[PDB]
DNA sequence: AAAAACATTCGTTCACGTGAGTTCCAGTACAAGTCTAGTC
DNA sequence: GACTTGTACTGGAACTCACGTGAACGAATGTTTTT
């Protein structure tokens, strides 16, 4: 039944039976051969036939012996609905754990998420009323997000890079703060990402400091 | 002929159960 | 389980073998009323213990009868299941008896013997019933111990008489039997024996249980005193979410059918085994395929389309509510209720709780307030979670003794019938004439079934079709009987009584011949 | 009202008829596909035997049996069923719109003298008998003829023989934007005009609400369950009829089908020997009752004979006074009786007077009923029931006798003996106030059985395809919610007042 | 000696299957009147 | 020489009730188990 009707619902109710999508004949017909079904195509599963596919196939469409494809692993992913039980956080330091367990450092994007970038955009430092809206600091801020940098808008001590544009009258109070706190954030330029992005790669902040 | 139903004629449009109905 | 032992004493003196022309002899009445009796208990198949006892016959058998005392009583049949023995003794090999007795002598056996016979098992309740004519003398020294043993055993105790406490005489015929002026000395003594002695074992009420015979013939009495009680039915009356009060309800009125049923037996050899019943089910199709039950599948019409329907998909999809439902959806005017609407087949007797006096007393409440108020309650009723749910209406009964509601189901929707009929009264081609309502009026009260007593000022009931046992149970008693006793011979006729019964008193009868011949004359019909 | 019932659905197909004057608001069409829909559902369940017809004109494709021009009949006369409903359904959504204007065609001049000829045709094809013929036409214009004058008259006169031979039109006016007006044009079609609808109509036509109130419920035509012979003496003897204003309702009785292929199959039962395996006759079987140890063996004919008192009618009684009735000795469903004058002349005359007496004095006539042959008497009671209607001359009490059932002897239980307890004035107060608050007035027809509303609704569901039932709301619940809320504390204080501090009324 | 759990019972309801009497309406035989083809 | 109409007959389908049976089911009885 490819449409769940009320009889496909009442055939749900019992647990007797096996409901599969209208497509299996189609394929059948295509390869000419009696393939074994899928989780993909069956809507409903009898508990001979749940235990069945419980041992070959997972709690979604991906199975174990039997490797996946793009469009297996597409067919996959719709299968979950949603995940919003963690924190932006938790997900960043996953994130890291991820990189650094498969090394994948190399990747175009994403080496920015290990730094913490912060920006001059208050003329006044460590506050929220104050904002320099309206400049190359934004939109530098936003593609160094982009790029998977993490952006914080506040001056906390697990800051590790900050971003400094053409004004640098307060070069001595992030110096300063610098000294003060345990840890030292090396200070950097705007021009220093702008040249990196290019290269898809950190550069050298001696030479931006 | 008033009240006959258009489904049913010979037989007068029954009015709608409304059950219990406090004053 | 319940249980019951009933001893038959019956007069056999010559006195009661003497009878009038056109008068049933009470030797014969007698033996009808005890093979009603029979007749009931054996085909009823209740565990129901029957003796009988007969004074006045010429021989002498009773364990008492040593002595030269209680002599010409005879014990016929000490307690035991009823048999077609008994029947067949009442019926054919049991004669009048040419020696009188005292019914003392009886009453003192038959308390012996239930005295004696009720030790082996348990008895819910004993019976005793005595039909004599009291025409026979008898001393008066045994009362104080009568009432004595009466009073220490308290086992009931029943009367049948030839005449009650001038057209022609018909056994139950809802009329005057044994004409006044027909009653000696020796008869008026026993009846005021009678009288003192009922009335100290009971009381006034006890004063009803000196029946006749042709009156016990129609009245269903002989089993009052052994009839039992239906199981009650425990619920809650709830009127909203908290208020409820325990209840238990019981069928008052339910159509009484035949329990045993007729079974196919070959007429060659009478086996059960014989007679085999298979169902096949083919399809429609000229090589008649058969299938099996499974391959079968439920489903139903749909104007002139079928659609399949499984058990399963309807268990599914069933109407599910919760069982043992008894709550008041509401109260309203009893005027608004009518007798036409009343739908069912049975009528429910709801008292409160058994010993449960608050329960009493929040139902007495209830009733007295919609007695007060003139109103009644619309309740839903559900037997159980497999019942379906039920519209009723419960209205308020109070008597002097109890009081109680009275639940009768009411009709949905889809019940009700839309049928319109012509009108008849503004009808000029039907309307009727003076001269043919005055005879109708006249027929009207000729024929009129109560009586307006001035000495209480109230209805007396001629004709009391309610208390008329069902003529159909005593008819097949009766040609089961036959049968049985006379395995070759034709059915025997519907018995006299059973018609006299069936049929008004002859008082209206006679006083309605005149006017049923005015409005002949008056009104034309002819067939057409 | 003898035979059957024939209804034409007559759909416009013009421009007008597809456009949204508003958002969310279905077209004319749909609203007319709905309205079908709903009759042909509620014709399925309250009459199935009756005839619909499905006729489209004004698309260019044409099917009639005249071949005429731009009118497509797209069901002939027959008796509803789930196919066409499905059908009719098709041209539902928007994409059935787009289907149906691809299939069928639009924007295309017509007739009101075809499909009036076409609707006429139809009507004979059918070879039953119909007790009503009707046409509902489905259309939005005013003016469909108004620069011809000719095909005005002709339609004109068509609609007028057409109303002449017994056909009864209805004009189903939809929601146009300029305004309907059934006085310019459609006055003399209509083959009653009722003088309100004379005026401009800015919105749909009142019967449409009708039309969509779906109905559950098995309506029968009127049908004696029998005629008996009332004989108040042995020559005195009129006709009467009986029939039942009340009657529970059942739902329809299962059928068996073939799994495979869902057809009707036929069921056979047989009888055959143990040992020899032959078909018994019914001479060969005997009737036998076992009573312990003895037998007794009877035949058919003799058990008919046992129950069998007097031949088949009502042999009438004396007269009972109608207060010795109690109210509460139901045994069964009243009947009504009502004089025939089909059998016998004159009964009419006689009955009306036995009525006009018995309510004149206030009495009953008891009667003995045998409704048929070979069956135990009964002992039945007529009283009598005039004429009575509610407002507007509409008919709600049938003048005639009511005929209740009286119970034997053995028909009555004994009560077990319980002890009166009275009630102290306070609380019968309590009980009185409570019972007023609750106050509420109740008609024969406020409530509808759940049951068989459920079955109806998951047959429905079942045969359309539906995605699910529909839930049916139960009018018989006691809605304890609002209860509560009027009733306040009353329940606490009666309460406190009669139960004890520690009763617990729960087990 | 006293309290709690399980096997058994039994009236009651629901629902199926069969039979049988009634009412209504569809299909068909049968008498019978009418109209046509044809001629003169 | 055929049609067509009106009468009557017959039989099918639905209605209703009575009879007989099988299965669920809720509550009471008697027996058994435990402390």
């Amino acid at each position: 039944a490819g449409s769940e009707n009320i009889r496909v619902k009442n055939i749900i109710l019992s647990n007797k039976h096996d409901v599969v999508k209208p497509a299996w004949l189609l394929e059948c017909f295509k390869t000419k051969s009696f393939v074994p079904w899928q989780p993909r195509f069956m809507i409903h599963m009898c508990p001979s036939t749940k235990e069945h596919f419980a041992r070959e196939y997972d709690c979604y469409g991906d199975s174990y012996f039997i490797d996946t494809d793009l469009n297996q692993l597409k067919e996959v992913f719709s299968g979950i609905k949603n995940s919003n039980e963690q924190t932006p956080e938790e997900m960043a330091s996953l994130i890291a754990d991820l990189e650094y367990r498969y090394s994948w450092d190399c990747s175009p994007l994403s080496m920015f998420r290990r730094h913490t970038v912060y920006l001059d955009s208050y003329a006044v430092i460590n506050d929220l009323s104050t904002k320099n809206e309206g400049t190359r600091l934004a939109i530098k801020a936003l593609e160094l997000r982009f790029h998977g940098a993490k952006v914080v808008s506040c001056l906390a001590e697990g800051v590790s890079h900050v971003i400094i544009g053409e004004d640098h009258s307060r070069v001595a109070d992030f110096k300063a703060f610098r000294r003060t706190f345990k840890r030292k954030f090396k200070i950097l330029k705007e021009s220093w990402v702008t040249d990196s992005i290019d290269k898809c790669e950190l550069q050298e902040e001696n030479q931006y400091l | 002929c008033p009240g006959e139903s258009l489904i049913n004629p010979g037989f007068k449009s029954k009015k709608p159960a409304g059950g219990v109905d406090f004053d | 389980g319940n249980k019951a032992a009933v001893v038959l004493c019956m007069d056999v003196g010559f006195t009661m073998s003497n009878s009038i022309p056109g008068i049933e002899s009470p030797f014969e009445q007698a033996k009808k009323v005890i093979t009603m009796f029979v007749q009931r208990q054996v085909f009823a198949e209740n565990k129901d213990e029957i003796a009988l006892v007969l004074f006045g016959t010429d021989g002498t058998d009773n364990p008492l009868s040593g002595g030269d005392q209680y002599q010409n009583i005879t014990v016929h049949r000490h307690l035991m299941l009823p048999d077609f023995d008994l029947l067949e003794d009442i019926e054919s090999k049991i004669q009048p008896g040419s020696q009188q007795a005292d019914f003392l002598d009886a009453l003192i056996v038959s308390m012996d013997v239930i005295q004696h016979e009720t030790i082996g098992k348990k008895f819910e309740k004993r019976h005793i019933e005595i039909f004599t004519d009291l025409s026979s003398r008898f001393s008066k020294s045994q009362l104080d111990i009568i009432i004595h043993s009466l009073k220490k055993c308290d086992i009931s105790l029943q009367f049948f008489l030839p005449f009650s406490l001038d057209g022609p005489f018909r056994l139950g015929g809802h009329g005057p039997s044994f004409p006044l002026k027909g009653i000696t000395e020796q008869q008026k003594e026993g009846l005021e024996i009678v009288k003192m002695v009922m009335i100290s074992l009971e009381g006034e009420d006890g004063l009803d249980e000196i029946y006749s015979f042709s009156e016990s013939l129609r009245k269903l009495c002989v089993f009052k005193k052994i009839e039992r009680h239906s199981i009650h039915w425990p619920c809650r009356l709830t009127i909203g979410s908290n208020l409820s009060i325990r209840i238990a309800a019981y069928k008052s009125i339910l159509q009484e059918r035949v329990k045993k049923t007729w079974t196919v037996v070959d007429a060659k050899t009478l086996k059960k085994e014989d007679i085999q019943k298979e169902t096949v089910y083919c399809l429609n199709d000229d090589d008649e395929t058969e299938v099996l039950k499974e391959d079968i599948i439920q489903g139903f019409r749909y104007g002139s389309d079928i659609v399949p329907f499984s058990k399963v998909d309807e268990e599914q999809m069933k109407y599910k509510s919760e069982g043992k439902c008894f709550s008041v959806l509401g109260f309203c005017k009893s005027s608004q209720v009518q007798r036409r609407f009343f739908m069912g087949n049975q009528v429910l007797k709801v008292f409160a709780a058994r010993d449960d006096e608050a329960a009493a007393v929040a139902l007495s409440s209830l009733i007295h307030a919609l007695d007060d108020l003139d109103m009644v309650a619309i309740v839903r009723y559900a037997y159980d979670k497999r019942a379906n749910p039920q519209v009723g209406v419960a209205f308020p009964h109070i008597k002097h003794n109890y009081e109680c509601l009275v639940y009768v189901q009411l009709p949905f929707m889809e019940d009700l019938r839309q049928y319109m009929f012509s009108s008849l009264k503004n009808s000029k081609k039907y309307a009727p004439t003076e001269a043919q309502l005055n005879a109708v009026d006249a027929l009207i009260d000729s024929m009129s079934l109560a009586k307006k007593d001035e000495k209480t000022d109230t209805l007396e009931d001629l004709f009391p079709t309610t208390k008329i046992p069902n003529p159909r149970f005593q008819r097949l008693f009766q040609c089961l009987l036959h049968r049985a006793l006379h395995p070759r011979e034709p059915l025997p006729p519907i018995q006299q009584h059973i018609w006299n019964m069936l049929n008004p008193p002859a008082e209206v009868t006679t006083k309605s011949q005149i006017p049923l011949s005015k409005i002949k004359t008056l009104f034309p019909l002819i067939e057409a | 009202y003898s035979g059957r019932d024939s209804l034409i659905f007559l759909v416009d197909a013009s421009k007008a008829m597809f456009e949204s004057q508003s958002e969310d608001e279905l077209t004319p069409f749909d609203m007319s596909i709905q309205c079908i829909q709903s009759v042909y559902i509620s014709k399925i369940i309250s009459s199935d035997r009756d005839l619909l017809a499905v006729v489209f004109y004004g698309t260019e494709k044409d099917k009639n049996s005249v071949n005429f021009k731009n009118i497509y009949v797209l069901q002939e006369l027959d008796n509803p069923g789930a196919k066409r409903i499905l059908e009719l359904d098709q041209f539902k959504g928007q994409q059935g719109q787009k289907r149906f204007q691809d299939m069928m065609g639009h924007g295309s001049d017509y007739s009101l003298s075809e499909v009036l000829w076409v609707c006429a045709n139809l009507f004979s094809d059918v070879q039953f008998k119909m007790s009503h013929k009707r046409i509902m036409l489905f259309t939005n214009e005013d003016n469909p003829h108004g620069n011809d004058s000719a095909k005005a008259s002709r339609a004109r006169t068509k609609a007028g023989d057409l109303r002449d031979t017994g056909i009864f039109l209805d004009l189903m006016h939809l929601k146009k934007p300029g305004g309907f007006d059934i006085s310019l044009f459609y006055r003399d079609i209509i083959s009653i005009a009722e003088d309100e609808d004379l005026r401009v109509h800015f919105e749909e036509s009142s019967k449409l609400e009708d039309l969509l109130r779906k109905v559950r419920a098995k309506e029968t035509r009127k049908r004696a369950l029998s005629r008996l012979k009332l004989k108040l003496n042995k020559d005195i003897v009129i006709s009467v009829g009986i029939y039942n204003l009340v009657q529970k309702a059942l739902k329809p009785p299962p059928i068996k089908l073939y799994r495979e292929t869902n057809e009707p199959v036929k069921t056979k039962t047989r009888t055959f020997n143990t040992s020899t395996g032959g078909l018994l006759l019914p001479s060969d079987t005997k009737r036998s009752q076992i009573y312990g140890s003895r037998q007794i063996i009877l035949e058919k004919e003799e058990t008919e004979e046992l129950k069998r008192f007097d031949d088949p009618g009502l042999m009438l009684m004396g007269f009972k006074p109608l207060v010795l009735l109690k109210k509460h000795h139901y045994l069964r469903p009243s009947l009504f009786v009502y004089p025939e004058e089909s059998l016998v002349i004159g009964s009419s005359t006689l009955f009306s007077a036995l009525l006009i007496k018995c309510l004149e004095k206030e009495v009953a006539a008891l009667c003995r009923y045998t409704p048929r042959r070979n069956i135990p008497p009964y002992f039945v009671a007529l009283v009598p029931q005039e004429e009575e209607l509610d407002d507007q001359k509409i008919q709600v009490t049938p003048p005639g006798f009511q005929l209740v059932f009286l119970p034997f002897a053995d028909d009555k239980r004994k009560m077990p003996f319980t002890e009166k307890i009275m009630a102290t004035p306070e609380q019968v107060g309590k009980m009185k106030a409570i019972v007023e608050k609750l106050r509420f007035t109740y008609r024969s027809d406020s409530f509808e059985n759940p049951v068989l509303q459920q079955h109806f609704r998951n047959l429905e569901a079942l045969a359309l395809d539906l995605m699910e039932p529909e839930q049916a709301v139960d009018l018989t619940l006691p809605k304890v919610e609002a209860m509560n809320k009027r009733l306040g504390s009353l329940v606490d204080e009666f309460k406190e007042l009669v139960y004890p501090p520690d009763y617990n009324p729960e087990g």
